[PDB]
């Protein structure tokens, strides 16, 4: 009885970590990307300083 | 894949924390615009009227 709902919650955490690291997974490239489009601003901005 | 969570958590919060530092991020390096704006007649008029 134990077993049966215990693995029932497991399957459930991993789904929800499956989610939840295939989010993270776009986030981290996305700043990278924008922060680059910071600095690329910047980069062509070197005019302006 | 749950450490792999918070591994790409601390990277987005980098990215993110400078992003969110240079106005978030950008007028750090722009917001003096105003200045190479400014000083155009700042400079060149404080010497244009002399001139």
């Amino acid at each position: 009885a134990l077993y049966q709902l215990i693995t029932e919650k497991l399957d459930y955490s991993l789904k929800v970590l499956q989610e939840k690291f295939h989010e993270n997974n776009s986030m981290c490239d996305e700043l990278k990307r924008k922060e680059n489009n910071f600095k690329n601003r910047l980069k062509q901005l070197t005019k302006d300083y | 894949y749950h450490a792999h969570n918070k591994n790409r958590k601390q990277e987005i919060d980098r990215y993110l924390r400078t992003i969110s530092s240079k106005k978030a991020k950008i007028d750090l390096m722009k917001l003096k615009i105003l200045q190479h704006c400014k000083e155009f007649n700042a400079r060149n008029s404080a010497l244009k009227k002399e001139k």
